[PDB]
RNA sequence: UUGACCUCGGAUCAGGUAGGAGGACCCGCUGAACUUAAGCAUAUCAAUAAGCGGAGGAAAAGAAACCAACAGGGAUUGCCCUAGUAACGGCGAGUGAAGCGGCAACAGCUCAAAUUUGAAAGCUGGCUUCGGCCCGCGUUGUAAUUUGGAGAGGAUGCUUUGGGCGAGGCUCCUUCUGAGUUCCCUGGAACGGGACGCCACAGAGGGUGAGAGCCCCGUAUAGUUGGAAGCCAAGCCUGUGUAAAGCUCCUUCGACGAGUCGAGUAGUUUGGGAAUGCUGCUCAAAAUGGGAGGUAAAUUUCUUCUAAAGCUAAAUACCGGCCAGAGACCGAUAGCGCACAAGUAGAGUGAUCGAAAGAUGAAAAGCACUUUGAAAAGAGGGUUAAAUAGCACGUGAAAUUGUUGAAAGGGAAGCGCUUGUGACCAGACUUGCGCCCGGCGGAUCAUCCGGUGUUCUCACCGGUGCACUCCGCCGGGCUCAGGCCAG
RNA sequence: GGGACCGAGGACCGCGCUCUGCAAGGAUGCUGGCGUAAUGGUCACCAGCGACCCGUCUUGAAACACGGACCAAGGAGUCAAGGUUUUGCGCGAGUGUUUGGGUGUAAAACCCGCACGCGUAAGGUGAGAGCUUCGGCGCAUCAUCGACC
RNA sequence: UGAGCCCGGGUCGAACGGCCUCUAGUGCAGAUCUUGGUGGUAGUAGCAAAUACUUCAAUGAGAACUUGAAGGACCGAAGUGGGGAAAGGUUCCAUGUGAACAGCGGUUGGACAUGGGUUAGUCGAUCCUAAGCCAUAGGGAAGUUCCGUUUCAAAGGGGCACU
RNA sequence: AAACUUUCAACAACGGAUCUCUUGGUUCUGGCAUCGAUGAAGAACGCAGCGAAAUGCGAUAAGUAAUGUGAAUUGCAGAAUUCCGUGAAUCAUCGAAUCUUUGAACG
């Protein structure tokens, strides 16, 4: 149950914020979970998705199929996974809009910024685990 | 209303005001009250733990059960069983229990330094000249015009001499 | 009794709990500022004026000059140590004088002073 | 809004025109021109008796009657059939006025939520908690649009002592659905008789019982009421020896034969 | 001849400031009528609406020329009662306070009247190497001291301090912090059902292809990363001048606001001709003075305050400003006129008036290709769970209309009662129970023994029972009861 | 002797008689066909009989007059203050917490100081409900004579 | 009995209901009611006068009102002619379309769409003042502002000089 | 018999009711006090590769500087980013600027 007066339980305001969020807030929203191997490798549950990530689609009509992210289309809250496409009437292939909450990350695109993000998430998680343990 | 519609229609962001207040709601600092204050408790509860009176007036309602913070004459003069024309003006000659109260008592009764005012250099040479020409006769020192141009009284001169150390 | 426009002059107290919370937060703001000190000043005991209410006493505005002098509390120090002063009131009676000096003696006995700096 | 329906300039056309004697909007270059206004039967018009903020939303109730109702709710909660009638699953629980040990309720050992759930399971509130949890579902109507999305049943009410049990059991609880907490020195009728129905399942503590006696002694201007009857068992009252001995002989049977 | 002072001017001189907007609330000015009542007139609406001027985050008011008559209270503001009382009203319509009392919040001060006269000690500029240099204002008075429940001056003896750094802290923004996408079924898609788990100071809310605590954002508490400005502040550097301050005593003093009070008069206003206040005109003050009350008390005794100069936070108001959180509210003819490129399209010379209009689909996957057609489109074909969703798009009523099916109809139709014809339908029944035989096949026949439970005499298990006793099936026979219409 | 319509009730009880039983406080027995659109029902039409177009308004009543092209949606005794009658509830010579204050899981709930609002600080004669130890006691209230202010 | 309640079949796609209390913007045939939609009348009234049209050929799917040629009529310099002022504002020109408008139609159009088009020392404005108006000096007015226009305004130019 | 008028049904039309939804309104509560000659409120004209309106901006014109974040924008077209980097973005913050004609509007 909410306690802090700053947060609001208003459905109207929550939906307005979600559907009028800017691109950075949309990135944070389109964060996606990591695989189990990455989970015990980095002590991180979820990370924002990006263009170079390899993901596994595990929800929707595409049962258990893998592929590299092609584009994170922040405008309609979808990502494009390589080779997950449907043919139009003309026979031209168009990518299928898939959701980061429906995908799971298998291989992670690594750079200094994302290494820092992983380090911060891990540091917080381990600090709280140590505080709870002792 | 038109301004609100304009804001909701424009792409400029909403200037969200942080919830700042003019006055703080809890004691702060490195003092006893600040270190012993509980912010999840109320004023009366904090003062009851401290052993202090918060309100010196009449009770405007029912308090909590544990609340302790809301308080021969020959001449036949009524003020005879009250005694213990000049009084001290800058302080009062005042004469099992909570830890905060005991700590406050110790800080209040803790000895303090005074920082005794000095006599200026020229005042010292002036007094020195007075005693060098007269010695200890403060009446002559006061009646002297060359060395005492301000015509200060003998009692004042004697007091300044005692403070200077020249008797 | 509605010959005037009470509709445009009508007021509702829907913020009674809000104002109660605001006033309580103001009293805590005063006690956060004046933390070891009481959040009020010592007020004298005064007899109510008319024949209807002269059998009872209440709290007055401030203590009189000569009753402060009899209590032994200097004038320029009383408002500083937290005693309200009323230069308009006259005692006119040893009964009021004695009651207020006894009250000030009780305040003296229960007061703690800190030595300047 | 007090300005609703009155932000227009309309005047009746007259009497002899073959149109309704209703105010009509002036103008002449829009759909709104010539249309009725200022009436409760007209589109985009004022409503009959517009709502006002001075509706007397609150009800003043005598504090003596409030205390009477609270006492009656406590007696009903003590009664066992009334819990079942109110809809509480109390069949694996003994001693309907449950008293759970304050040494087992006070501190972190209940401040942990899993521990509070384990205590409820051990004492027998598990059926009620599971009933609430399975009973959660969506509301029918506009409350979903107005912030009342779901609704569920109400579980046990936990009465404790802030000065003996220590107020942290609320945080240990406060997340189990349906389960509510309350201090003994301030009991709430909305919690004691939810929806106006008596017999809520309550778990107490020993300090709660002590302080319940203490607070009902400490109420000022109120004493525990005396009932207008002394024995509520009408079966014993009637079939007692005195009544039946002074009683007259029966004048007939329950179902009497018809003669003609 | 020259030089000062006074007064009045110039400058695109040096440096500043006002105008307008907003006006929800606030301070003033100005100022109605509709309405109600009454022979009539005053009154009421209303000291309101409209108009004009002026501020702020609040404004305004405010530290008694007050209230009282008591044992007195003690600046202002607001709430509760006082009270629909006093009071004024053809004692009509009616109008209509305040003292006391309970509470919220409380805070007190600055001048003018005195000579610094052993010392204009005061201040604006603009030139600066930032240290002090000049120009000036000002004696027709700028500092210090004092402001009448006071004060000054002397004497006297105690008691009082001033600056500059400043770790750190508080407030607010930010970084980070729990747990299933395990298995089966339906489904286009599980967020649905079932199974087994987990987290919970977090089961608020939202998104995700259908109802998700554990997929994602967030949500709870403690911390933690960096930043912002305000205030407090442990300590540390210094301090100075015969500098300032409080009190005490007294063979010395003690200045308090004028075209203002007041008197007459006119208008306006108030519950208020001791005029309730205000304004205009005429006259025009006082110093043991002046103002307001008390009082038959024997004379105007007594009581209580100092007006005509000024400042001041808080409790108070708020349809406007920057936000935030909520609701037993409304749900596209509703809710603001406006859920939409709405104060828009449009109308009026103009002041102004002022609408209608939301929804494909999870995803455009918004129909490739073939054929007819001048084309618009149609027909195949295709996407989709669905085209009985084709951007004339969720669902898709009635009024009204077309086609097909059946029927009726010699100057109205429609409606009630009762048949008949044709079409189309809901029920009811499908056998149940109990005895006589045989075949069986099994397990809980009676009684007794132990344990347990209970209504303390009833049961339940386990043993005993060994199958002319129980319990189910089959192949037969008979009884009773079974639907509709009738004799 | 012939015909028509009806069969309410559901162990026994009662009144009776013509009493091994009965026509006596309400129908049973025997039998047949069918067991399905057969009975029954709903629609449409025919047939015999019946049958002014609704509302408003006026009047003693009619007539006149007025409104009515059809459909969907909207649409009209509400809220507040002050009085007053009755019903329910709590306390009761008292009653009213919610001005305000104290807690709070925080517009909820719980608690309360001093005021304040409104109210409060003796019989006789005869009946009489209800009790009685059947000798009489005597509610409320009424009529009269009373007593007091 | 009734207001109504329940089920089946078809359509549809995301929430809804029974029971006990609470609450109200709670129940329609009328109000010459409001908004919207839809009928009969009804393919009915009606689509004017300016005398007048005809043949061939061309474009086009389609030609009475689109064009070329030929006839037959008309405005008759006080024009049915050629240019302007005011107002409008791209209507001008070329190409394309035929959804809507042009009381019929259209290949046509002042329609819709896409491009293009207005060149000045000598033409007009730009300069001057006319009737009249505004500011300034003053003076009214509670004030927004009013009177006032040469007024009892220190109001405008120019020159000379061995410094 | 057909046609026509009327009744009922099936399907198809007209129309947009019902149900469901809602980045909207309405009411209440809470923290805070900030327009303008350093040129406001308002009006106008310009600015995008392809834009009319809305929105943003002002010839530095759907914007520049700085800080933070950390890999986009999106209808199309063209460039990016080396990703082990002073760095994408119709991103956010925001302390520096640019800021056409008017409008209290001021040669």
């Amino acid at each position: 149950m909410k306690v802090r007066p700053t947060v609001s339980s208003s459905r109207r305001k929550a939906r307005k914020a979600h559907f009028s969020a800017p691109s950075s807030v949309r990135r944070v929203i389109m964060s996606a979970p990591l695989s189990k191997e990455l989970r015990e490798k980095y002590n991180v549950r979820s990370i924002p998705i990006r263009k170079g990530d390899e993901v596994q689609i595990v929800r929707g009509a595409h049962k258990d199929k893998e592929g590299k992210v092609t584009s994170v289309y922040r405008l309609k809250y979808v990502i494009h996974v390589e080779r997950v496409t449907r043919e139009k009437a003309t026979g031209q292939t168009v990518p299928i809009g898939i959701h980061p909450s429906n995908v799971v990350i298998t291989k992670l695109h690594l750079d200094k910024d994302r290494e820092n993000i992983l380090a911060r998430i891990k540091a917080g998680r381990e600090q709280v685990a140590k505080a709870k343990g002792k | 209303r038109e301004l609100q519609k304009r804001k909701r229609r424009s792409s400029r962001p909403t200037i969200r005001m942080p919830n700042r207040r003019k006055k703080a709601l809890n004691p702060a600092g490195n003092n006893i009250i600040a270190k012993s204050w509980n912010k999840k408790e109320t004023l009366s509860q904090n003062y009851t733990r401290f052993g202090l009176v918060a309100k010196l007036g009449k009770a405007t309602g029912g308090t909590a059960p544990g609340n302790k913070a809301l308080l021969s004459e020959s001449d036949a003069v009524p003020q005879q069983q009250q005694q213990e024309n000049h009084i001290r003006q800058h302080d009062l000659e005042l004469e099992s229990k909570p830890e905060v109260l005991r700590a406050l008592e110790r800080e209040a009764t803790r000895p303090v330094e005074k920082t005794v005012r000095h006599q200026s250099e020229r005042e010292r040479e002036w007094l020195q000249r007075l005693v060098d020409k007269h010695g200890d006769d403060v009446a002559a020192m006061a009646r002297d015009r060359k060395l005492n141009p301000y015509q200060q009284t003998a009692s004042d001169i004697k007091r300044r001499l005692k403070k200077a150390g020249l008797l | 009794h509605f010959r005037k426009h009470w509709q445009r002059r009508v007021r509702c107290h829907f913020d009674q709990p809000g104002k109660k919370v605001t006033r309580r937060l103001a009293r805590r703001a005063k006690a956060a500022a004046l933390a070891p000190r009481p959040v009020d000043k010592l007020r004298p005991i005064v007899r109510c004026p008319t024949v209807k209410y002269n059998r009872r006493t209440r709290l007055g505005r401030g203590f009189t000059l000569e009753e402060l002098k009899a209590a032994g509390i200097p004038r320029l120090l009383a408002p500083t140590i937290g005693i309200a002063v009323d230069h308009r009131r006259k005692n006119l009676s040893e009964e009021s004088l004695a009651a207020n000096v006894q009250r000030l003696k009780d305040y003296k006995a229960r007061l703690i002073l800190f030595p300047r700096k | 809004s007090e300005k609703a329906g009155h932000q227009t300039s309309a005047e009746s056309w007259g009497t002899g025109r073959a149109v309704a004697r209703i105010p009509r909007v002036s103008g002449g270059g829009t759909h709104r021109a010539g249309q009725g206004a200022f009436g409760n039967m007209c589109r985009s018009g004022r409503m009959f008796a517009p709502t006002k903020i001075w509706r007397k939303w609150h009800v003043k109730i005598n504090q003596g009657q409030k205390r009477f109702a609270t006492a009656s709710a406590l007696a009903a909660s003590a009664v066992a059939p009334l819990l079942m009638a109110r809809g509480h699953q109390v069949s694996t629980v003994p001693e309907v006025p449950l008293v759970v040990d304050s040494a087992a309720v006070a501190g972190d050992a209940v401040a942990k939520t899993a521990a509070a759930y384990k205590l409820l399971k051990a004492i027998g509130a598990g059926p009620d908690v599971e009933k609430v949890k399975k009973s959660k579902k969506l509301r029918a109507g506009k409350g979903k649009m107005r912030g009342r999305r779901h609704r569920q049943r109400r579980g046990p009410l936990i009465v404790y002592s802030p000065e003996h049990d220590g107020k942290e059991l609320v945080k240990g609880f406060r997340n189990i659905p349906g389960v509510e907490t309350c201090p003994v020195d301030a009991l709430n009728l909305l919690q004691l008789a939810p929806g106006g129905h008596l017999g809520r399942f309550i778990v107490w503590t020993s300090a709660a019982i002590k302080q319940l006696d203490a607070v009902y002694e400490s109420k000022k201007g109120f004493f525990l009421p005396a009932n207008i009857v002394s024995q509520a068992d009408l079966s014993r009252l009637i079939n007692s020896t005195e009544i039946q001995s002074v009683l007259r002989a029966p004048k007939g049977e329950a179902r009497t034969k018809r003669a003609c």
